DNA sequence: GCATCCGTGAGTCGAGGAAGCACAATTTAACACTTTTGTCAAG
DNA sequence: CTTGACAAAAGTGTTAAATTGTGCTATACTGGGAGCCGTCACGGATGC
C-alpha cells in the first residue's frame, strides 16, 4: 500500500476528495517544476539511479508525501482559481 | 457421463443468463450514487432477528451469517438499549455491535432492529451516506460520491454463475428481479380474518371470515 | 432477366418504361402485333437499366458490353479447353486490338466492390471494417512530429534577420498560403526580383551553416 | 525398453480405418473408379439421373455418362501455387429433337470437382480443409406427443433438408384432422380427397378406431369431385392467384409429388417402411400418374396416428433425440447435395436458354452453362460452415478433425437456438458417439467425435459392433448394428469373465434398451466387442481413464489435440495401444508397401528395392509448414541395406517415435507444493529439460507481400529502398528479398518494396527542410515488408511467383507475390502451457536450475514439480497411477501398455514397484551404502503419520513407501529432506500450442478504425485491448471518473485529444483536458440521418455545437 | 478499444508484494513508448524524439541504456491489470509494475481469488493511466493493497489461499 | 404530426459510409451506399414516370 | 465521454482546492 | 377472461479478413504559342 | 541596391482520338420462384 495511506484516508471526509487533492497538488508541482514544494531538502522523495540518488519525478508521490506532512491546506472555496494561479506564478515563476 | 454433460450444458447456458441479468441490474441502477451525507428522513426498516419456522410454528433465531448480512454496517434509526449498552441513534453497527445484538436476541431482549436502509432513503437520483452505511470494501462509513448502484449490481450479479440451475436457483433470482408471476403461484388472503376449511370431494374451498366480510 | 444485379420489381418498372416508349413509337399500319414491337423496347430498357444500375460503381454501357463479351469469350474458351484460359488466349479470341494487358485491366475494372459488413467466422461478431485501418487522418505520431518540426523550424529562423526570415516564410508557404513568387515578395517589400533571390539564398546559406554547426534539424528530414 | 502389456480382454476385430468416414463416403459419391455402365444411382450420378433429362415442353437434353479426368497439378504443386486440388469433370449429353428425330451427342465440360487426398482432406485454394460430418434429424415419419394437450399425438413428415416442406398432422379438438404445410393449416380431408379416397375406403380402413374416423368424414369435401377438391386446396394454400387447373395441379405435384422438388431420401423411405410397415415405390409423399394423384404415405401415417391415439399395443411414439432417428451426412452427402443444387441451376439456365435462339441449330455444349455449378461447388468448399480450415498441429489433431460430427452448419441447429435436449448424452450414444469428448463452452454437446469402432452406414445411421452370443458361449461373429436394432436385444459387457468362450459369471451386467440390468448367461444375446468402442480416438489414448472424472477427461482428450510436435518427442511410458494405430491411420509416417530391401537412405528421400525388383522412391516431407504453423518433417528410421517386412516403418512422421504417437516428453514429476510457484495449476520445470532440448519445437511463419500495378506506377520489389542505410539492407540480396538462412529480428526487412507516392504537394515545413538540405524529394517511398514485433527467426524459404508462370493464377492487377517462410526453434519458457493426458494443465511459472530442484537420494533431480491440490478437486486420479507406473518403468527400464478399463491394476503396479525398489536399493547395497540419516528421519516422520509399519527395519519401511509410490525426496536448496515422502514418478507431459510468445501483445499508438476512429483489434493488426461495458462498470464502481474519461476519450477516439495528449507526453508535459469523442459525433450524425433532431444544450438551454462549426451552413 | 493497452499470459509470482506485478520489459517499452522517448531525449541516448523512435523501431538497434531509462520512467507509476469477464469491480486492479525478463505477467497469488484467475493459461490486459488524475485514482482507489475487503459482503477477499492455508494448517 | 412522414430523406456523411481502397486495390463499401443507391434510383424512376404520364398502376 | 457524476467526478468533491501555506498567506496579505 | 400473432432478448475477452450497332455529345492527351518567372551576368 | 539576356514551368487555344450516352432493332411471346426447419420466456396488442 501507499505509505501513510491510513492517515490520508482519515484526514478527509471522502476518499475521492483525497484523490482530487492529491492529483491537484501533483499537477501544481508539475507545472512549477517542483519549485513550490513544501518539503524540506531532507524530506524530498528520492529514486535510486545508476548515476546516484535523484529527485523522484513522480508528482503523485510528492503530493502524497506533502499531504502526509500536513502543511497543505485543502478545501472548497478557499481562493479564486485565477488569483491562486497568478500568486503561485508570482512566488514561483516558471 | 450423462450427469457430467448435463452439468457442462447447465454451466454453459447459465453463464450467459447470469451476464445478462448483471447487465440488467447495472442498467437499472446505474444512476444510484451517494449524493449527500444525510437526507433527514425519519423512516426506517425493522430487520427481524427471528424467523417464523413452520415445522415448529414458532419464532427461532436466524443464522449469524444472515443477521450479519442484514445488519453489518448500518445506521441505527432509533436508540437501542440492550445488555446495559445504549446504541444511540445514528450509530453505525459494526461487527461487535451485530454480535452484541445477536447475544441480546439470544437473551430474549430484542426482537427486531430498526435501521436506516436505502428503501426508506428520500434522496433523489441516489442515496445518502447515513442510509447506505459502511463501504464494505473499507469497513468505514461510505464516502460521498461512490457509485453504490454499480457496486450493488456487480455484487448481486457476480455469484450468478455459482448458483445452481438444474423456481429454484438462478431462474428463481431472475423471476424475482423481473417481478414475474410464478406458474405455481401461491394463494394469499386478500383480507385478514379467521380461516375456515371446507374440504369436500367435489371441490376444495377456503373461507376468510371477518366481522362483515 | 432476374438475378443480374437488379430486383424483379425494378426490372418490371424499367420494362414498363420501355413499354411506354414502345407505345409512343408503335405503328399499326405495318399490321404487326404489338407484342413483337414491344418486346424489343422492353428488353432494351431492361438491359440498359441492368447496365446502369446493377453496380455500386457505375460503368458505362459500352464498357458493360465489353465486359459481357469478354466474359462470354472466356467462358467459351474455358469450356473448349477444359481449363481456365490464360489472358493470352482470351485476348487472341476477342479480336484485333486486344492483348493480355488490356484483358487484365478490363478484368480489374470488372471487380465489384466488397461489402464492409461481411461476417467472417462462425459467430456473427466480426466484419471487414474492423480490419481496415484509417490512413487518411494523421496518426498521433505524425501530428507530434509535424508540431516538433514546426517548433524547430521557428526556433532556427530566429537566428535569421527580421527581413530574411519573413522572405523565407513567404517563399516557402509558412504563412499558410501558396509559396509567393519572387516578384510577389519583391513587390510586397518594394524590392526587385534579383535582390529578393539573393537575400533568400544568403539566408538559406546561413541556415545551412547553423544546421551544420548544430545538427539539431537533420532527423526531421527522413 | 521392453514393452509390457496388461489386460485380459481379447478383441476379435481390429480398429476400422479411422479415416474411412471421410474417404469411403467420397469414394461412393464420386464413383470415379467404377465403370460408367456399372455405376449405381447414388451421389452425383443420382443427381444427374434426377435432374436430367431436361424437357423444353420437342427438345430433350439427356445425360448418358460422366467421367473425371486426371488432376491438372499434383498436391504439392497446388499447395505451393495456392491452387485447388481438383479433377476435371466432363459430362456426355445428347440433344434430341422430338419433331425432327435427330440426335446430337458431344462431351461437355462441366468443370472441376475437388479431389480428396489419401489422408481424407481437401486442398482448397492451396489450404488444407476438412469437411465435418453433420448430425441431423433423419427424414421420415415421427409421432410425437403434444406437450400443450396431454393424451394427443402429432405426426411429423420430415423430408431431406431443403428438399421439401415439413408436414404436420394433428387431431383438433373438434375431431377434424388438420394438416399443416408451410405454416398454413387446412383440413386434411381435402387433400385426402385429392388423392382419390372415398368414404367407404376410409370407413373400412380407419373405421376400427374411436371417433377420429367419424370426425374425418365431412360430406362437404367427400361429395366434391377430386378436381374441384384440388382447386379448393390450391385456393386454400395460395390465395389471390386465379384458380386454374393446370397451375393448381402443377403446384400440388411440385409440393408433394415431384421427385425433383420433394425428396424423402433413401434414409427417409427406409424409416417410413420400417415404421409404418409399407413399401413406398419412390421417395415422394404422393405419386402423380395417369393424370391423377395416388397416395403413398398419408394414409398409413393417418392410420398409425389414429392407432397411437386409440392405444394399440404395437404402436409407440418416436424419440426425436434417439440416435437411431438421427443420421449423419458425411462429405459425400453434402457434396452431392451442393452438386445437385448447382446442377438444378444449370438445368434452369439450359431450359431458359434452349427455348430462345436458333432452335434448329443447337448443340448441348452451347446450351450448357457450367458457371452456376462451379460457383456452387466453390461456395460449398470455401465459404461453408462445415468446410473448416484443417487443424494439423499433430497427426492426432487432423485425425480427430476428420472424425468430428457437428450439429451446426447449413440446415442444422444453431449455437444459441439449441436447448438441453440436443446437448445431452442420450442412452443410444453408447458405442457410437464419444460421451466425454466435446468442445466445452458455448458448443458443448453440439460438436462430438465419432467412436473408435463406430462406422456410418450407407443410409447415414451410426452402427456399432457387437459379438453374437448364443447358447451362453461368445462367438467370433460380429454384427454392426444401429441403435434402433440395438434396442431389441440384451447386450452384455466386454468385461464379463469368460472361461474361454463360455461366460463364467452367473450374474452378468448387461444393457436392455439402454438401461443397466443383471441377467443370466442364458439370457445374454450380444456382447460388447471391447471397452474402446464407447470412447473416441482421443479418449482411448488416456491411460487409466476409469480413474478420471468425465469433466476433466474431456479437457485431457481435447488438449491431446493441441500438443505440438517436438524435435525430441518420445512415446509415453504408459500407453493404451492405439498410438501405433493412430500413426498408421493418420498417414503421417512412411511404411513399406511390401517386402523389400532399403537401397538408399537420405534426409530427403528413401529408395527401396522390393522383392519384385522395382525401385520405389518415397520423398520425405521435410520442414513443411502446417496450417497451424508447426513444422511437419519426416525423419528416416532405416539404414542402407536393411531388410524391411511389409508394413514396417520407414520414416517417423511428425510427433512420432518408432511409429508410436509421441506428443510430449516423459519427465520425472514430483507431486509437491514448491515455494508458491505451483500456485493455482502453475507448473515448475527444471533447467535440465532445456539443457537437453526437451519441449523444443520448430515453428514456421509465412510472410506474404504482393507487388501490384498502380495508377501512380507499378510497385517494384528491389533492394534500393530510398532513405535507408546499408546496415538495414545488409541481409537483402540483389533481388530485394532476404537471403535464405539469415536471422531476422523485429523491425528487420524481409523483402524490399518501393511504392510510387501520391501526387501531392508537401507541407510547407517539409518543403523548407528540403530546401535547407538541398535534397530533392524522390518519387517513391518505402512500403517494404518488416518482421512484426514479437516474431522473427531464421529465414528458411523464399517463394517468388510472377505473372505468366505456369499454373500461377494471380489476381488481376498484381505483378508478383513473394512469400517468406521463417523458421524459429522455440524452447520451453515461462508462460508456455504444458498439460497431460488426464487434463492437468498449467503455464510454466518458474525454470529452476538443476541444483535447486528436489533430487532423489541417488542424486537424480526431478524435472517437473506439480501441485497436489489439483488432484482432489478435479478428481483425476489417473495421473497418480500413471506417475506410479512411470516410476516403476523408470527404475525398471521398461514401458507399459494398459488399455482403458482393462489394464494395469493396483496389485500389478505394486509388484512392479516392488521389483523397481528391489533393483534400486540392491544397487545402493552393492555400492556399499546403508540408510541415510535424512532417510531415517523421514521414515520416523512417516511412521508417525501411519504411512509405514512401526518396528520394521529402515529397508522395509523404504520398501513400503516405494510400494505406496512415495520416495524420500531431498531439497536441492537446504539439503535437508522434505519432511514427508513425496510421490515421484515418470509422467508423460505434452507441450500445448498455446504459447506466451504468440499471445503477448502491447501497443501505444497504431492503426485506427474508419468510421469510429477507434483503435483496431488483434495482435496481427496491432490493435488495442477492448475496454468493454464490464470494465467501464468496474471503473464506475471504483469511482475513477478521470481514468474512465481518459479511456473513453483521450486513449480511444478523441482525435484532437489523443494527438494533443501524445504531443504533451513526448514534450514532458501533462495531457490536456479531453474533448467530445468522435463516437458521439457518429451517433449524432446517424440519428440525424434517421430524421431525428439530436441537439446538445447548455445550462441556459442554448444549442451547443460539438462540431466546431464544421457542419453549420 | 483503448490505446496504451497490452495483453499477455499470466504466471504466479510469489516474491512480489501485494501491490506489485511483473510487467515484461517488451510490454513496458511498448506501452510507455512516449514517456520512454521523452526520457531518452532528456538523457544522451537520443538527440530528439524522432531519433529515439527510430532507435526503438528496430530490436537490434536498442542499446542497454534504454532499459535503464524505462526503469526510471515506471518509477512510482502503476498499471491496471484486467481479466475478462470483469464480473465484479475487482476485476481491474492497479499494480506497481516490476520489469521482469520474459513475456508473461507475474501476478500476486493473493489477488487471484479476487481476479478469479488461475494459471492454466489465463490472459490479462494491461492499461496505462496517463495524467495526474488517472494516476492518483489508480494509486489511491484502485490499488490492489487498498482493496482488501469484498464490497459484496465485507469479508476479506485478498486472504490466504490454497497453498498458504495448507502450510499454515499443517 | 406531419413531420412523421419524410419529404426529404437525410443522407449520412460519406466518411461514415466510406468507399475505401484497401492496400490490395479492392474497393470496400458499406451497405448504406447500396441502400441510398436503391432509394435514389427508385426516386428518379418515379420522377421519370410522372414526367412521362405513366398510368395509375 | 464526460466526467461521470460519481467518485472523483462528483460535485461534492470535484471542486476541492489544495493550496500551500506560503501562497495562501501571500493571498491573504495581498487581499486584506 | 383466454387463445394467438408479433416483437425482443438471450456473458466477456482473443482469434479468427447472359446483345450489338450506329451516331452524336463530352473529356482529354498532344502539341504550339505566349506569359511568367528562376537564374545569371554586369557592377 | 539596380538593368538586361536566357531557359525552362505553367497556362492558354486548337485538334482529333478516346470515351461516354442516348436511340433502335417490327413473325409472335401477355401473372414468380424459393422456400420449406429443433427454443423459451416475456410484454402486448388482437381479436373472440
Ligand atoms: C476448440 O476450442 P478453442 O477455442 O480452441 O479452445 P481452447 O483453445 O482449448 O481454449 P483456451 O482458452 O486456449 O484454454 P483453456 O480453455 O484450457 O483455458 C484458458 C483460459 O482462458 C480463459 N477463457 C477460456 N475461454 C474463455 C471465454 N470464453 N471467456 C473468457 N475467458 C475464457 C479462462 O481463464 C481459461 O482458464
Ligand atoms: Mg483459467
Ligand atoms: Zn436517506
Amino acid at each position: 500500500a501507499e505509505p501513510g495511506i491510513d492517515k490520508l484516508f482519515g484526514m478527509v471526509d471522502s476518499k475521492y476528495r483525497l484523490t482530487v487533492v492529491v492529483a491537484k497538488r501533483a499537477q501544481q508541482l508539475l507545472r512549477h517544476g517542483f519549485k513550490n514544494t513544501v518539503l524540506e531538502p531532507e524530506e524530498r522523495p528520492k529514486m535510486q539511479t545508476l548515476e546516484g540518488l535523484f529527485d523522484d519525478p513522480n508528482a503523485v508521490t510528492w503530493a502524497m508525501k506533502e499531504l502526509l506532512t500536513g502543511r497543505l491546506v485543502f478545501g472548497e472555496n478557499l481562493v479564486p482559481e485565477d488569483r491562486l494561479q497568478k500568486e503561485m506564478e508570482r512566488l514561483y515563476p516558471v | 457421463s450423462h450427469g457430467a454433460r448435463k452439468g457442462g450444458a447447465d454451466t454453459a447456458l447459465r453463464t450467459a443468463d447470469s451476464g445478462y441479468l448483471t447487465r440488467k441490474l447495472v442498467d437499472v441502477t446505474h444512476e444510484i450514487v451517494v449524493r449527500e451525507a444525510d437526507c433527514g428522513t425519519t423512516n426506517y426498516i425493522s430487520v427481524p432477528l427471528f424467523q417464523p419456522d413452520e415445522v415448529t410454528r414458532s419464532l427461532r433465531l436466524r443464522k449469524r451469517a444472515d443477521i450479519e448480512a442484514g445488519l453489518y454496517g448500518r445506521v441505527l434509526a432509533r436508540e437501542v438499549e440492550v445488555l446495559g449498552v445504549r446504541l444511540e441513534e445514528g450509530r453505525y453497527l459494526s461487527m461487535d455491535d451485530v454480535h452484541l445484538l445477536i447475544k441480546a436476541a439470544e437473551a430474549g431482549e430484542i426482537q427486531e432492529v430498526p435501521v436506516r436502509s436505502p428503501l426508506t432513503c428520500q434522496t433523489r437520483y441516489g442515496v445518502c451516506q447515513k442510509c447506505y452505511g459502511y463501504d464494505l470494501s473499507m469497513a468505514r462509513p461510505v464516502s460521498i460520491g461512490e457509485a453504490v448502484g454499480i457496486v450493488a449490481a456487480q455484487s448481486i450479479g457476480e455469484p450468478g454463475t455459482q448458483l445452481t440451475m438444474r423456481t429454484q436457483g438462478l431462474p428463481r433470482v431472475i423471476e424475482l428481479f423481473e417481478a414475474r408471476r410464478p406458474k405455481a403461484k401461491a394463494v394469499i388472503s386478500e383480507i385478514d380474518g379467521v380461516v375456515r376449511i371446507e374440504e369436500t370431494e367435489e371441490k376444495l374451498s377456503v373461507f376468510v371470515e371477518s366481522e362483515g366480510f | 432477366y432476374t438475378g443480374r444485379g437488379l430486383s424483379f420489381l425494378d426490372l418490371i418498372q424499367e420494362g414498363n418504361q420501355g413499354l411506354i416508349r414502345a407505345v409512343e413509337k408503335f405503328e399499326y399500319k405495318r399490321r404487326f402485333k404489338f407484342s413483337t414491337y414491344a418486346t424489343w423496347w422492353i428488353r432494351q430498357a431492361i438491359n440498359r437499366a441492368i447496365a446502369d444500375q446493377a453496380r455500386t460503381i457505375r460503368i458505362p454501357v459500352h464498357m458493360v458490353e465489353t465486359i459481357n463479351k469478354l466474359s462470354r469469350t472466356a467462358r467459351q474458351l474455358q469450356q473448349e479447353l477444359g481449363r481456365e484460359p490464360t489472358y493470352e488466349e482470351i485476348a487472341e479470341a476477342m479480336g484485333p486490338g486486344w492483348d493480355a494487358k488490356r484483358v487484365e485491366e478490363t478484368l480489374k475494372i470488372a471487380q465489384e466492390p466488397v461489402s464492409l459488413e461481411t461476417p467472417i467466422g462462425d459467430e456473427k461478431d466480426s466484419f471487414y471494417g474492423d480490419f481496415i485501418p484509417d490512413e487518411h487522418l494523421p496518426s498521433p505520431v505524425d501530428a507530434a512530429t509535424q508540431s516538433l518540426l514546426s517548433e524547430e523550424l521557428e526556433k532556427a529562423l530566429s537566428k535569421l534577420s527580421e527581413r530574411e526570415a519573413m522572405v523565407l516564410k513567404l517563399r516557402k508557404g509558412l504563412i499558410d498560403g501558396r509559396e509567393h513568387t519572387l516578384e510577389e515578395v519583391g513587390a510586397f517589400f518594394g524590392v526587385t526580383r534579383e535582390r529578393i533571390r539573393q537575400i533568400e539564398n544568403k539566408a538559406l546559406r546561413k541556415l545551412k551553416y547553423h544546421e551544420s554547426r548544430t545538427r539539431k534539424l537533420r532527423d526531421f528530414l527522413d | 525398453m521392453e514393452i509390457k502389456r496388461f489386460g485380459r480382454i481379447r478383441e476379435v476385430i481390429p480398429l476400422p480405418p479411422l479415416t474411412e468416414i471421410q474417404v469411403e463416403s467420397y469414394r461412393r459419391a464420386l464413383q470415379a473408379d467404377v465403370p460408367p455402365e456399372k455405376r449405381e444411382n447414388v451421389g452425383i450420378q443420382a443427381a444427374f439421373r434426377e435432374t436430367f433429362p431436361i424437357e423444353e415442353e420437342g427438345l430433350v437434353l439427356d445425360f448418358l455418362e460422366y467421367r473425371l479426368g486426371e488432376p491438372p497439378f499434383p498436391q504439392d504443386e497446388c499447395r505451393e501455387k495456392d491452387l485447388t486440388y481438383q479433377a476435371p469433370l466432363y459430362a456426355r449429353l445428347q440433344l434430341i429433337h422430338k419433331d425432327t428425330g435427330l440426335i446430337k451427342e458431344d462431351e461437355v465440360f462441366l468443370g472441376h470437382i475437388p479431389l480428396m487426398t489419401e489422408d481424407g482432406s481437401f486442398i482448397i485454394n492451396g489450404a488444407d480443409r476438412v469437411i465435418v460430418s453433420q448430425i441431423h434429424r433423419s427424414p421420415g415419419v415421427y409421432f410425437t406427443p403434444d406437450p400443450a394437450r396431454p393424451g394427443r399425438y402429432i405426426a411429423s413428415i420430415i423430408p431431406l433438408p431443403k428438399r421439401g416442406p415439413w408436414i404436420d398432422l394433428e387431431v383438433e379438438p373438434n375431431g377434424v384432422v388438420s394438416m399443416k404445410v408451410n405454416k398454413r393449416k387446412f383440413p386434411l380431408v381435402l387433400l385426402l380427397r385429392v388423392l382419390g379416397y372415398d368414404q367407404e375406403t376410409l370407413a373400412r380402413e380407419l373405421g376400427a378406431y374411436g371417433e377420429l374416423v367419424q370426425g374425418l368424414m365431412d360430406e362437404s369435401v367427400f361429395a366434391m369431385r377430386p378436381e374441384e377438391a384440388l382447386i379448393r386446396l390450391f385456393t386454400l394454400l395460395r390465395p389471390g392467384d386465379p384458380p386454374k387447373r393446370d397451375k393448381a395441379v402443377a403446384y400440388v405435384y411440385g409440393l408433394i409429388a415431384d421427385p425433383r422438388r420433394y425428396d424423402l431420401g433413401e434414409a427417409g423411405r427406409y424409416k417410413a417402411e420400417e415404421k409404418l410397415g409399407i413399401r413406398l415405390s419412390g421417395r415422394t409423399l404422393a405419386r402423380f400418374e395417369d393424370g391423377e394423384f395416388k397416395d403413398e404415405v398419408f394414409l398409413p401415417t393417418l392410420r398409425y396416428l389414429f392407432a397411437l391415439t386409440a392405444g394399440v399395443p404395437g404402436h409407440e411414439v418416436d424419440d426425436i433425440d434417439h440416435l437411431g432417428n438421427r443420421r449423419i451426412r458425411t462429405v459425400g452427402e453434402l457434396m452431392t447435395d451442393q452438386f445437385r443444387v448447382g446442377l438444378a441451376r444449370l438445368a434452369r439456365g439450359v431450359r431458359e436458354r434452349m427455348l430462345m435462339g436458333s432452335e434448329d441449330s443447337l448443340t448441348p455444349a452451347k446450351l450448357v452453362n457450367s458457371r452456376p455449378l462451379e460457383a456452387a461447388i466453390r461456395e460449398f468448399f470455401s465459404r461453408s460452415q462445415l468446410s473448416q480450415f484443417k487443424d494439423e498441429t499433430n497427426p492426432l489433431s487432423s485425425l480427430r478433425h476428420k472424425r468430428r460430427i457437428s450439429a451446426l452448419g447449413p440446415g442444422g441447429l444453431t449455437r444459441e437456438r439449441a436447448g438441453f435436449d440436443v446437448r445431452d448424452v442420450h442412452r443410444t450414444h453408447y458405442g457410437r458417439i464419444c460421451p466425454v469428448e466435446t468442445p466445452e463452452g458455448a458448443n458443448i454437446g453440439l460438436i462430438t467425435s465419432l467412436a473408435a469402432y463406430a462406422r456410418v452406414d450407407e443410409l447415414g445411421f451410426i452402427r456399432t459392433p457387437y459379438r453374437r452370443v448364443v447358447g451362453g458361449v461368445v462367438t467370433d461373429e460380429v454384427v454392426y448394428m444401429t441403435a434402433t436394432e440395438e434396442d431389441r436385444y440384451t447386450i452384455a459387457q466386454a468385461n464379463t469373465p469368460l472361461e474361454g468362450n463360455r461366460i463364467a459369471a452367473e450374474r452378468v451386467v448387461a444393457r436392455r434398451k439402454g438401461e443397466p440390468v443383471i441377467v443370466s448367461p442364458e439370457e445374454v444375446e450380444f456382447m460388447d466387442v471391447s471397452p474402446k468402442q464407447v470412447f473416441s480416438v482421443n479418449t482411448n489414448l488416456i491411460p487409466f481413464l476409469e480413474h478420471d472424472d468425465a469433466n476433466r477427461a474431456l479437457m485431457g482428450s481435447n488438449m491431446q489435440t493441441q500438443a505440438v510436435p517436438l524435435i525430441r518427442a518420445q512415446a509415453p511410458v504408459v500407453m493404451t495401444g492405439l498410438e501405433e494405430r493412430v500413426v498408421r491411420d493418420s498417414l503421417a509416417a512412411l511404411y513399406a508397401e511390401e517386402d523389400g530391401e532399403v537401397a538408399k537412405v537420405d534426409g530427403n528421400r528413401i529408395v527401396v528395392r522390393y522383392e519384385d525388383g522395382r525401385l520405389v522412391e518415397y520423398p520425405l516431407r521435410r520442414f513443411y509448414r502446417s496450417n497451424q504453423g508447426t513444422a511437419l518433417d519426416q525423419r528416416p528410421r532405416v539404414v542402407v541395406g536393411q531388410r524391411v517386412r511389409k508394413g514396417d516403418l520407414l520414416a517417423d512422421g511428425p510427433a512420432s517415435e518408432n511409429g508410436f504417437l509421441a506428443l510430449g516428453q516423459n519427465v520425472l514429476v514430483a507431486i509437491m507444493p514448491f515455494d508458491g510457484y505451483n500456485f493455482e495449476d502453475a507448473i515448475v520445470i527444471s533447467e535440465e529439460l532445456l539443457k537437453r532440448d526437451f519441449y523444443t519445437s520448430i515453428h514456421i511463419e509465412r510472410y506474404e507481400i504482393e507487388a501490384r500495378d498502380t495508377k501512380l506506377g507499378p510497385e517494384r520489389i528491389t533492394r534500393d529502398i530510398p532513405h535507408l542505410s546499408e546496415a538495414a539492407l545488409r541481409d537483402l540480396d540483389e533481388e530485394g528479398v532476404v537471403r535464405i538462412g539469415a536471422e531476422v529480428k523485429p523491425g528487420d526487412i524481409l523483402v524490399g518494396r518501393t511504392s510510387f507516392k501520391g501526387e501531392s504537394e508537401p507541407t510547407p515545413e517539409e518543403r523548407l527542410l528540403r530546401s535547407i538540405f538541398g535534397e530533392k524529394a524522390r518519387d517513391v517511398k518505402d512500403t517494404s515488408l518488416r518482421v512484426p514485433p514479437g516474431e522473427g527467426g531464421i529465414v528458411v524459404r523464399t517463394v517468388r511467383l510472377r505473372r505468366g508462370d505456369p499454373g500461377v493464377e494471380l489476381k488481376p492487377g498484381v505483378r508478383e507475390v513473394v512469400r517468406v517462410y521463417v523458421a524459429q526453434k522455440r524452447k520451453l519458457q515461462v508462460g508456455d502451457k504444458l498439460a497431460n493426458r488426464h487434463g492437468n494443465k498449467g503455464v510454466v511459472a518458474k525454470i529452476l536450475p538443476v541444483e535447486d530442484m528436489p533430487h532423489l537420494p541417488d542424486g537424480t533431480p526431478v524435472d517437473v514439480i506439480l501441485n497436489p491440490l489439483g488432484v482432489p478437486s478435479r478428481m483425476n486420479l489417473g495421473q497418480i497411477l500413471e506417475t506410479h507406473l512411470g516410476l516403476a518403468g523408470y527404475f525398471l527400464g521398461q514401458r507399459y501398455i494398459s488399455p482403458i478399463f482393462d489394464g494395469a491394476k493396483e496389485p500389478e503396479i505394486k509388484e512392479l514397484l516392488a521389483q523397481a525398489f528391489e533393483v534400486y536399493f540392491g544397487k545402493r547395497k552393492g555400492e556399499g551404502f546403508g540408510v541415510d540419516k535424512r532417510e531415517v528421519e523421514v521414515l520416523r516422520r512417516a511412521e508417525k503419520l501411519g504411512l509405514v509399519t512401526p518396528g520394521k527395519t529402515p529397508e522395509e519401511q523404504l520398501k513400503e513407501l516405494f510400494l505406496q509410490g512415495k520416495v524420500v525426496l531431498y531439497d536441492g536448496r537446504t539439503g535437508e529432506p522434505i519432511e514427508g515422502p513425496i510421490v515421484v514418478g515418470q509422467m508423460f507431459i505434452m507441450k500445448l500450442y498455446h504459447m506466451v510468445e504468440d499471445k503477448m501483445h502491447a501497443r501505444s499508438t497504431g492503426p485506427y478504425s474508419l468510421i469510429t476512429q477507434q483503435p483496431l483489434g488483434g495482435k496481427a493488426q496491432f490493435g488495442g485491448q477492448r475496454f468493454g461495458e464490464m470494465e467501464v462498470w468496474a471503473l464506475e464502481a471504483y469511482g475513477a471518473a478521470h481514468t474512465l474519461q481518459e479511456m473513453l476519450t483521450l486513449k480511444s477516439d478523441d482525435i484532437e485529444g489523443r494527438n494533443a495528449a501524445y504531443e504533451a507526453i513526448i514534450k514532458g508535459e501533462d495531457v490536456p483536458e479531453p474533448s467530445v469523442p468522435e463516437s458521439f459525433r457518429v451517433l449524432v450524425k446517424e440519428l440525424q440521418a434517421l430524421a431525428l433532431d439530436v441537439q446538445t444544450l447548455d445550462e441556459k438551454d442554448n444549442p451547443v455545437d460539438i462540431f466546431e462549426g464544421l457542419a453549420s451552413k | 478499444r483503448v490505446d496504451y493497452s497490452g495483453r499477455s499470459v499470466i504466471v504466479v509470482g510469489p516474491q512480489l508484494k501485494l501491490h506489485q506485478c511483473g510487467l515484461p520489459k517488451r510490454m513496458a517499452l511498448e506501452l510507455f513508448k512516449p514517456f520512454l522517448l521523452k526520457k531518452m531525449e532528456e538523457k544522451g541516448i537520443a538527440p530528439n524524439v524522432k531519433a529515439a523512435r527510430r532507435m526503438l523501431e528496430r530490436q537490434r538497434d536498442i542499446k542497454d541504456e534504454v532499459w535503464d531509462a524505462l526503469e526510471e520512467v515506471i518509477h512510482g507509476k502503476v498499471v491496471l491489470l484486467n481479466r475478462a469477464p470483469t464480473l465484479h469491480r475487482l476485476g481491474i486492479q492497479a499494480f506497481q509494475p516490476v520489469l521482469v525478463e520474459g513475456q508473461s505477467i507475474q501476478l500476486h497469488p493473493l489477488v487471484c481469488e479476487a481476479f478469479n484467475a488461475d494459471f492454466d493459461g489465463d490472459q490479462m490486459a494491461v492499461h496505462v493511466p496517463l495524467s495526474s488524475f488517472a494516476q492518483a485514482e489508480a494509486r489511491i482507489q484502485m490499488l490492489s493493497a487498498h482493496n482488501l475487503l469484498s464490497p459484496a459482503s465485507g469479508e476479506p477477499l485478498a486472504k490466504p489461499s490454497r497453498d498458504i492455508i495448507l502450510g499454515l494448517y499443517y | 404530426p406531419e413531420w412523421m412522414i419524410l419529404e426529404a430523406v437525410p443522407v449520412l456523411p460519406p466518411d461514415l459510409r466510406p468507399m475505401v481502397q484497401v492496400d490490395g486495390g479492392r474497393f470496400a463499401t458499406s451497405d448504406l451506399n447500396d441502400l441510398y443507391r436503391r432509394l435514389i434510383n427508385r426516386n428518379n424512376r418515379l420522377k421519370k414516370l410522372l414526367a412521362q404520364g405513366a398510368p395509375e398502376i | 465521454g464526460r466526467l461521470i457524476p460519481a467518485g472523483t467526478g462528483s460535485d461534492f468533491v470535484r471542486f476541492t482546492q489544495v493550496v500551500d501555506q506560503k501562497t495562501l498567506k501571500a493571498i491573504e496579505e495581498a487581499r486584506k
